[PDB]
RNA sequence: AAAUUGUUGAAAGGGAAGGGCAUUUGAUCAGACAUGGUGU
RNA sequence: GGAAUACUGCCAGCUGGGACUGAGGACUGCGACGUAAGUCAAGGAUGCUGGCAUAAUGGUUAUAUGCCGCCCGUCUUGAAA
RNA sequence: GUUCCUGCCGAAGUAGAGUUAAGGUGCCGGAAUACACGCUCAUCAGAGGCGCUCAAGCGUGUUACCUAUACUCUACCGUCAGGGUUGAUAUGAUGCCCUGACGAGUAGGCAGGCGUGGAGGUCAGUGACGAAGCCUAGACCGUAAGGUCGGGUCGAACGGCCUCUAGUGCAGAUCUUGGUG
């Protein structure tokens, strides 16, 4: 039964197994925000992003060197 | 300096953690035969011949009796039994931990198998190995 | 202590014997169970025979396997492995007839029910029910009895012969000194 | 024979997956099993390792504690217990 | 740390052209590392001026292979470049193995067609001592397949799989048998979502995989045979669990799991496959293994197209249609088919009057699998679903335009046509159906006429194959009929194409302003 | 249009289809240290 | 007369075997000892040894074999019943 | 009738270790089928299931043993309270940090989150290289209401965010209608 007692600590809360807090993109500005926080955050393309966008954006961020959670995803399925 | 640390590096807090001298079970002393338990030389009967500082007890078969060689060996796999030999007619200083990074042996195993000889049937016990029989409890099992 | 044990029905409780077997059993050990027919119950005759009627397998054999799996978590998988192991059998098939079989002390009649009270055997219930073989089973019975009678008196043979033997054994030196000196 | 361990058997959960009861042959008493605590414990081709922690009850049965839990199908299994760590 | 200088840089090519050394090669190398891993993580090394970067870079890529080659100059032995026996070649070994994913890390990395040449040259020069690692030539030619499989430009294909190539049939033993793996194991799971855009890319990508399984006969066998299995394992778990009560998964849609792009290319790729083994040339009068399978393949084929005989995957079986088209034009192999579209001429869509009239854009059989449920019930749809059909029987039935055996191959075709058109209530299907029927029965009578002349039996197989050999398979009536439909059919593709290409240059010229 | 009924086709199964449990045999997929440096 | 033992109670008396926890992250404090310098068990674990991968293994799926259950609601124990 | 999730205050919590009350130690089930007394087997014997009768039935004592929302220690999550911190913090002084206490709670009362629309402002937001809607025994996150992504479906526009304004899922009855016996 839910309550406040399964509470997660705060060091280890909203932390992906990767270690990377998951941050929603939508565009390259947005993906800039994450520049050097490299380590704490991950960016997440949107779900309503064009298949044209989504390589623009991969490609900024293997430059910017942040880590994607959800690259080939409608470049590839599953 | 020719990287300016990129995020921080956090210095672990000083430890007041003293490595200290192994104090030895009761039972371990010098010349005080033993029975290993695990490894290449299982349930086989040695004799126990000095401690060294990395807290590895050093043992001889002797190789000449039972074919076991000069060796390290941890403490904790190890039982000793309560029957002895005198270790005085050996030396043994010159071997270390770091000499272990065919002679030597055979001038140990001649000191040990002179004072083997005056106890009866040693040789024998020395030679032949150990195990568990159906029936048998360690618990009461002296050793 | 042993790979299979094998468990006399005769003078036993149904219920005692079935706990232990089961225990055993969950346990990994292999029973079997033979000469189930002469198993006996507490209380009188006509009680356990309405208690198998308001149940109603008509053997022996098959109301011991019903006490046991009772206790067993037969829906699960460790009861169902359990169940396999056990073999139940209404007198002494081969090849056990030629094996000794042990007693359970804790489930015996005569260590467990007081004398002056009912008590009521399997075999008689089973047959009452309608199991049509408790005559059959009988003169198996007696021809074993028969060859246990053979047996005993091989096993008699055996004896005499370990006494000579215990006897030239103890005219040898090399035990006499061992036993003073140690063992 | 090379055998240098006894071969108990697993019981059942303490009841707790994490805990398991073990018995040990030959051992009718708490103190009997007493000897055997801090033993390692290793359930066997694929083998689990574990340690033997507490007794329990005076039967002998003793508490066991393993690296990965028991699959709960191995109640009844053979299991062996060996010597080493050895506090004699 | 040491700090890369335009100096230092300098200074290690100056002495790596002369009388180079192992530990220079180990310096250069974990600079290299450091420069690769850069984003992506104690190193001696640090980088802070782009002209040694760049410069690392160069004389690493173009360079560093030429000094492991000088140092341990290899041999060719039967065809292949293999290392010799010696202690100096052992510790280039380690060198090359502690460069090797860093030149892992840049396969992984190609944006462009320059760099992913200058990036596979380099490899090139270093597979003798990769060969020895399974940890690297297994990522290594899981990388470029990964590369061949993701970029979008067609000269970065080209380059990868021509990469592929010139490594493979020079070694063929460890990457052969993990290159064809790869490259299908691509078709199954990173296969490219199918769009106007991406269709000559994957069909390049075919294209190209066909001829790695062709390479070597026996091995070839030896996969596809597994892989195709797969295939048939989800063709089976779909038909049972459809067609059983069982609430495991989706009993009344499973149709999802097999009825998916990447199934079709599947499909698609080993009829290409086995066309391209199989062909007559290659074939040179020596049966081929692969030959073998193109039972397995159409017995899955036939079994895919049945599995739904419903208006909202048409599109599904006519592409596997004209894969088993292509498979009967290269092999020879007789693939009934025609009952396969008589059955659905019973349809909804090819026999019933269009419902609505939406005037909608005109459906993309070519490059589309389903309908959309939009187009269900349309004239556009049924007038472009009849539009494939027909042309679809025209090739059908040009395949064996100018055989002997056309005669009879027609006559239960035309009686059934016949039937359908003159029950058909749908006006323009039973034009275009005539349309057929009449040319049929004209290139029947063209070949009883050439047929009359001839002197040697059924049985004669020799002669039979030499019937009409001087006469083009386009100057009979329904190839000359059929052959200009074709043309009329691929100047349209060719007019999206050439319009399609145009919309993105025309969007290009937005961002220019933006 | 649902809901409902009927013919035809495919599959499984048994008098119901049917599940859960155990064993058996298989098939198929993922599975880093690209370990920082030195030495001949 | 001489005491011993038993019991109760105290010890800032020694020594052995177990089990769980290793939370904290530059230093600061109370201390202890050190001739002294420094060291430590003193405001939360450090050290030594060994191995460290096509593995350790993990997932999915399919048959055959047998065991149990087997109309539905409620009810029920902890759960089928 | 009930009243999205969580928390809090109050008449008359999560995980590891140990201890323990009430209880229990034939098996299912973890614990002695241990001991020591007095009894009772009655055609009303006598107690979850199977079972039990020199008891596995009673009363009377002894230990041992099993273990819970109970007690102790630790770590964690919440509420509360007391604090530190600016000639500025290496992250919103409504921030960060330190220390401690409590978490059952019926009646009653209060707060914080999730979701649904309306409007204003805003993201130079998103969109045929596929917007909104719906499904998804898939992955990640949150204690949870749920959220994000992937896939499927869908095929033309809509969403995120600050504010004010409306506004969370079920039960059951009288029966009614159509349809089927
Ligand atoms: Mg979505
Ligand atoms: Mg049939
Ligand atoms: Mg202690
Ligand atoms: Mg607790
Ligand atoms: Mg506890
Ligand atoms: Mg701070
Ligand atoms: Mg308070
Ligand atoms: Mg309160
Ligand atoms: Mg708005
Ligand atoms: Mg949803
Ligand atoms: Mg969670």
């Amino acid at each position: 039964q839910p309550k406040i007692g399964y509470g997660s600590n705060k060091k280890t809360k909203f932390l992906s197994p990767s270690g990377h807090k998951t941050f929603l993109v939508a565009n390259v500005k947005d993906l800039e925000t994450l520049t050097m926080h490299t380590k704490t955050y991950a960016a997440e393309i949107a779900h309503n992003i064009s298949a044209k966008n989504r390589v623009v954006i991969l490609a900024r961020a293997k430059a910017l060197g942040i880590k994607v959670t959800n690259p080939k995803g409608r470049l590839a399925l599953e | 300096p020719k990287w300016y640390p990129s995020e921080d590096v956090a210095a672990l807090k000083k430890t007041r953690k003293a490595a200290r001298p192994q104090k030895l079970r009761a039972s371990l002393v010098p010349g005080t035969v033993l029975i290993l338990l695990a490894g290449r030389f299982r349930g086989k009967r040695v004799v126990y011949l000095k401690h060294l500082e990395d807290n590895t007890l050093l043992i001889s078969g002797p190789f000449k009796v039972n074919g076991v060689p000069l060796r390290r060996v941890n403490a904790r796999y190890v039982i000793a039994t309560s029957t002895k030999v005198s270790v005085e007619g050996v030396n043994v200083e010159k071997f270390n931990v770091e000499y272990f990074a065919v002679e030597d042996q055979k001038v140990v195993d001649k000191a040990l198998i002179a004072e083997i000889k005056k106890t009866p049937l040693l040789k024998q016990y020395l030679s032949a190995s150990f195990s568990l029989k159906n029936g048998d409890k360690p618990h009461m099992l002296k050793f | 202590v042993e790979p299979v044990v094998v468990i006399d029905g005769k003078g036993h409780l149904v219920g005692r014997l079935a706990s232990v077997v089961a225990k055993q059993l969950l346990n990994g050990q292999k029973i079997v169970v033979v000469r189930a027919e002469e198993l006996n119950i507490s209380g009188e005759f006509f009680r356990n025979k309405l208690k198998y009627h308001d149940f109603l397998f008509r053997a022996p054999s098959r109301i011991f396997y019903k006490a046991l799996r009772g206790m067993v978590s037969h829906k699960t998988a460790r009861g169902k492995a359990a169940l396999e192991r056990l073999k139940v059998f209404e007198g002494i098939p081969p090849p056990y007839d030629k094996k000794k079989r042990v007693v359970v002390p804790q489930a015996l009649r005569v260590l467990r029910l007081k004398p002056g009270r009912k008590y009521t055997t399997l075999g008689k219930l089973s047959t009452s029910v309608g199991w049509k073989y408790e005559d059959v089973v009988a003169k198996l019975e007696a021809k074993r009895k028969v060859s246990s009678a053979e047996y005993y008196a091989k096993k008699r043979a055996f004896t005499k012969k370990v006494a000579s033997a215990n006897a030239t054994a103890a005219e040898s030196d090399v035990a006499k000194q061992l036993a003073a000196l140690g063992y | 024979s090379h055998r240098l361990y006894v071969k108990g058997k697993h019981l059942s959960y303490q009841r707790n997956p994490n805990v398991s009861l073990i018995k040990i042959e030959g051992v009718a008493t708490p103190q009997d099993a007493q000897f055997y605590l801090g033993k390692r414990i290793a359930y066997v081709i694929r083998v689990m390792w574990g340690k033997v922690t507490r007794t329990h009850g005076n039967s002998g049965v003793v508490r066991a504690t393993f690296r990965n839990n028991l699959p709960a199908k191995t109640f009844g299994a053979s299991v062996r217990i060996f010597l080493y760590p050895s506090n004699i | 740390k040491i700090e890369l200088s335009l100096k230092l840089v300098r200074k290690w090519k100056k002495q790596l052209h002369d009388s180079p050394s192992l530990k220079l090669l180990r310096n250069i190398i974990s600079a290299f590392k450091v420069a690769v891993n850069l984003n992506k993580e104690d190193y001696k090394y640090a980088i802070t001026d782009e002209k040694a970067f760049h410069e690392l870079m160069f004389m690493v890529l173009k360079d560093v292979p030429q000094a492991i080659q000088k140092m341990a100059p290899y041999k060719i032995v039967k065809g292949a470049r293999t290392l010799p026996n010696g202690g100096n070649v052992s510790r280039v070994s380690s060198i090359v193995k502690s460069h090797a994913g860093s030149l892992l890390i840049l396969l992984n990395d190609i944006t462009n067609t320059e760099t992913a040449a200058l990036v596979l040259h380099s490899v090139n020069e270093l597979m003798p001592y990769l060969l020895s690692y399974r940890r690297i030539l297994k990522e290594l030619i899981k990388s470029i397949v990964g590369v061949w499989s993701t970029t979008r430009e067609l000269e970065t294909q080209i380059a990868s799989f021509a990469f592929l190539i010139n490594t493979t049939k020079e070694f063929k033993k460890s990457m052969l048998e993990t290159t064809l793996k790869t490259t299908y194991s691509t078709f199954i799971k990173s296969c490219r979502k199918t769009n106007m855009r991406s269709m000559p890319l994957i069909n390049f990508q075919k294209n190209s995989a066909a001829e790695l399984f062709g390479i070597d006969e026996v091995l070839g066998y030896q996969v596809g045979f597994e892989y195709i299995r797969q295939l048939a394992i989800h063709l089976r778990n779909t038909m049972n669990a459809t067609t059983k009560k069982s609430s495991k998964i989706n009993s009344a849609e499973a149709y999802k799991i097999v009825y998916n792009w990447q199934f079709c290319h599947s499909l698609d790729f080993w009829s290409r496959v086995l066309s391209f083994a199989c062909q007559p040339e290659k074939e040179n009068g020596s049966e081929s293994p692969l030959r073998q399978l193109i039972y397995p393949l159409v017995q899955v084929t036939l079994g895919v197209i049945r599995l739904i005989p419903t208006p909202q995957f048409f599109p599904l079986r006519f592409y596997l249609i004209k894969s088993l088209i292509r498979l009967s034009q290269n092999s020879g192999v007789f693939i009934p088919i025609y009952p396969l579209l008589s059955e659905i001429l019973t349809s909804t869509a090819f026999t019933k009057a269009p419902k609505k009239s939406p005037n909608l854009a005109a459906f993309d059989f070519e490059h589309n699998i389903k309908c959309t449920q939009a187009y269900l019930n349309t004239k556009i749809y049924q007038e472009g679903l009849s539009e494939q059909f027909v042309d679809l029987l025209g090739d059908y039935f040009a395949l064996y335009c100018k055989n002997i055996a056309f005669p009879e191959l027609v006559t239960p075709v035309i009686i059934s046509l016949r039937r359908y058109i003159k029950t058909s209530t749908n006006v323009k299907l039973n034009k275009r159906l005539s349309t057929v029927v009449e040319k049929l029965n004209q290139n029947s009578t063209f070949i009883q006429e050439k047929r009359s002349d001839v002197e040697f039996g059924p049985t004669n197989k020799s002669e039979v194959s030499r019937f009409l050999n001087d006469v083009a398979w386009n100057k009979t009536p329904l190839g000359s009929y059929v052959a200009v439909q074709r043309e009329v059919k691929e100047e349209k593709a060719r007019l999206m194409r050439e319009s399609m290409e145009e919309q993105d240059k025309e969007r290009e010229t937005e961002e220019a302003k933006l």
